[PDB]
Formats: structure tokens, sequence, C-alpha cells
């Protein structure tokens, strides 16, 4: 087997800047007779299948902006983006396309830094349709801050938290680089119908005061 | 218009068998190298078996981590690639992709499938249940936030959300699948629009496309 090692495994830009991933082989991808490297750079957005970037060590697939460049041959070869742009969000796989088994590296996530950017939060009330079969879902939505790190606390009634809450965080934006979560807690019927101020509360770097939605019924 | 469509896959018993299919078109199949690649959850691109172009015998040659259990064939006269999964395990589940390994000066793979979802489990299936997500007018601050809690669910597999609204304003936000308790999955998707692109009595239908199953949707109010 070809062992491809690509570094850094992760890269944190604040965009319109320029970058540099790199990826060698333990074994020459280039040719000793046409001469030229077997070694394709792939970009891996977001939940979508992997796309042709660079072809040879450096030839730009058609289509592709000019920002990507790529050079080496041998062992050690190199992806830089020019200019960082929030698109670019996405991991940067490189491969040993020269002999079976194919092999291909770690990858690189690329992540765009930016300015602080302050939650927008959300309570939705469990459904009455759900209600009528034992749970009661209070769904909480955040969207749109940076940096992700946040925390969420489910004060119940008077003041609780909790196992029975679940956490969700998005991918980083394509467009700002922002995040979004949902915290999910799901309790029963019965227990839902116990107390009936339910709240949220983000604690976020943004904001000192822990940023509050609530809600308060059930008897209804 | 050269096009590569995986199918077939999804819930699979460990034991049990697979037969994923690539539907090979606008190109002279006949004669590329096609190849198949997999994704395992938090893992690299993996390859795994290779067919070859009608040049030099449709040879084959499989990745350690599957020769033996997988076996791959080419229906020639309709254009399809074909993937035999045998015996499969747990460690088997990934995305399945099919590639073209071009050669001009050089090979790389020039086209990619969309992929297809494999989840080798000994769980069982298990539909969402789609509830609404509204806001009584007393918490809509207009843009309205609306959304599909797509709920209590197996396998994870590939849930695709899209909703029967689209324009300038109108965001869409599909949270990633959480284990619950049940060791099942929920996941919900919020549409945010404006207050008067979601009026009253009026609703927006939320499409859950799972796997390789028939659609699934719900109408939500404003
Ligand atoms: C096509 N390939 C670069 C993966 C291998 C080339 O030689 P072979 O495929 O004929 O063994």
């Amino acid at each position: 087997d070809i062992v491809m090692t690509q570094s850094p495994s992760s890269l944190s830009v604040s965009a319109g800047e320029r970058v540099t991933m790199s990826c060698k082989s333990s074994q020459s991808l280039l040719n000793s007779g046409n001469q030229k490297n077997f070694l394709a750079w792939y970009q891996q957005k977001p939940g979508q299948p992997p796309k042709l970037l660079i072809y040879g060590a450096s030839t730009r697939e058609s289509g592709v902006p000019d920002r990507f460049t790529g050079s080496g041959s041998g062992t050690d070869f190199t992806l830089t983006i020019s200019s960082v742009q929030a698109e670019d969000l996405a991991v940067y796989y490189c491969q040993n396309d020269h002999s079976y088994p194919l092999t291909f590296g770690a990858g690189t996530k690329l992540e765009i830094k930016r300015a602080d950017a302050a939650p927008t939060v959300s309570i939705f009330p469990p459904s009455s349709e759900q209600l009528t079969s034992g749970g009661a879902s209070v769904v909480c939505f955040l969207n749109n801050f940076y940096p992700k790190d946040i925390n969420v606390k489910w004060k119940i009634d008077g003041s609780e938290r909790q196992n029975g809450v679940l956490n969700s965080w998005t991918d980083q934006d394509s467009k700002d680089s922002t995040y979004s979560m949902s915290s999910t807690l799901t309790l029963t019927k019965d227990e839902y119908e116990r107390h009936n101020s339910y709240t949220c509360e983000a604690t976020h770097k943004t904001s000192t005061s822990p940023i509050v939605k609530s809600f308060n019924r059930n008897e209804c | 218009e050269v096009k590569l469509v995986e199918s077939g896959g999804g819930l699979v018993q460990p034991g049990g068998s697979l037969r994923l299919s690539c539907a090979t078109s606008g190109f002279t199949f006949s004669d590329f190298y096609m190849e198949w690649v997999r994704q395992p959850p938090g893992k690299r691109l993996e390859w795994i078996a290779a067919s070859r172009n009608k040049g030099n015998k449709y040879t084959t040659e499989y990745s350690a981590s599957v020769k033996g259990r997988f076996i791959v064939s080419r229906d020639t006269s309709q254009s399809i690639l074909y993937l035999q999964m045998n015996a499969l395990r747990a460690e088997d589940t990934a995305i399945y992709y099919c590639a073209r390994n071009y050669y001009g000066s050089t090979w790389y793979f020039d086209v990619w499938g969309a992929g297809t979802t494999v989840t080798v489990s000994s769980e069982s299936a298990r539909n969402p249940t789609i509830y609404p997500l509204t806001l009584p007018p007393a918490l809509s601050s207009d843009p309205v936030i609306i959304g599909c809690l797509i709920h209590d669910y197996f396998p994870s597999g590939t849930m695709n959300v899209t909703w029967g609204k689209s324009g300038k304003d109108i965001t869409t936000v599909n949270f990633p699948p959480a284990l619950a308790s049940g060791g099942r999955y929920t996941m919900s998707n919020q549409l945010t629009l404006p207050a008067v692109e979601c009026p009253e009595g009026e609703s927006v239908k939320c499409s859950v496309q799972h796997d390789s199953n028939p659609v699934q949707e719900l109408d939500v109010n404003c």
C-alpha cells in the first residue's frame, strides 16, 4: 500500500487569506516514463460527493476558480487557496491514482473564522398531534452565531436541566460561516403536563446575560 | 452529460447481502475503468473494488478490506456497474460511490456519483413520524419560523428535506440526526420566510426523502 499523509488536518482562516495544505506520499507518484505524477486533489463540501479539484499535480479542472493552485512532484505535494472565501468551506482530499489499492489522505477541513455573531433563539411548544402519543417535545433553535461554543440550559419549570435533552450543531454556513443549533428536550405527555413554564436559555460569549427564549402553558 | 447514478442501499442485517448498482450514462461505458469507493461515517474516502475497460479484459481488483466478500460486475448491454456485497458486517456501513477513473495524460476521477447509503444493522427500520413545528400567534415575530420534527426513525442513512417554498427570503436549516433514547434518531428542519409568504390557514409542506424509500410529507401551518 501507498500512504497519503495530509496536513494540517484542520485549517481555520479568516477568509481573504491565502492558505496551503500539504500532501506527501510514501511512494513516488511520478511516472519514470511520461513524467507526470498520478495524484489528484478533491474538494468535498458538506454532504456532497467529492468533486475533481486538481489532476496531474497542478492541472486545475475546468470550472474551478483560479484561486486553487497545486504544485509538487515526487512525494510532497501542496494545494494553496489564494483568497479563502466562505464557500471554500470543505474537506480537501489528495489521492494516489498511481497504483492499486488507490488511497486517499485524512483530508483537511478548512474552517472560516469571522467576527462574533449573536444567536437568534426560538422555543416551539410540543405539538398536539404528538402529545396524543405519550411524548412531548419542546424544541429550541439557535441560529446564526459565532463562535460555535454555546451552552444551552433547559430549566423545565422551576429550575431543572437533564439527560432528556438532545443537541445538534449545523455545519458552518457556506455564506456566513455562522452556526445554528437545535436543542430538543423530549419528556412525556404526563411528565410534560405537570409543569407549565418551559424555558430555553443559551450562554454565548457574545452577550453576558444568558439569552432566554421561554414559554408557559401545558394545561391547554 | 456524463452522469453516474448508484442505487440499492439501506438497512441490511449482518450476514445479509446487497447488490448496489451504478447506472452510467452519457459516455462509452464499455471502455472506462469503473471504481467503487465507500465513506464510513467519520472517515476518509476508502477505495474498494475496481472494474476495467473492455480493453484489457474487464478484470477486477479489490481492497484487502473487502477482497473475498464483495464482487464487482458489469451489465455491458445496459451500461450498469454492479457491486455484490456478501456477508456484510457493521464496519461496512458507509455511503457508497461509483466513480469513473479517467486516463488522459494521467489518471484521476472525473465524475462521481451522488452516493447511496448502506447501514448494516441488527436493529430494524422505523419510518420517521412528522410533527409540525408551529408557534401560536403570540410568539411569531415575522419572519415566521416553521419546521418539521422528523422523529424516531431508523436507520439514519440519508435524509434529504425540502419545502414547498423557495426564493429570496426563505431559509432552510436541516439539523443532523441525533441518537435519542431507544437508540433511534431524531432530526428537525426549520424554514424561515417572509411573514407575507406565510399568512394564515396557508401552510407549507415539507418533504422527507429517506435512504431509498418513498417520500413522506407533512403540511405545516404558518
Ligand atoms: C488505473 N490505475 C492507475 C488505477 C492502475 C494502472 O495500472 P493497471 O490499472 O492497469 O494495474
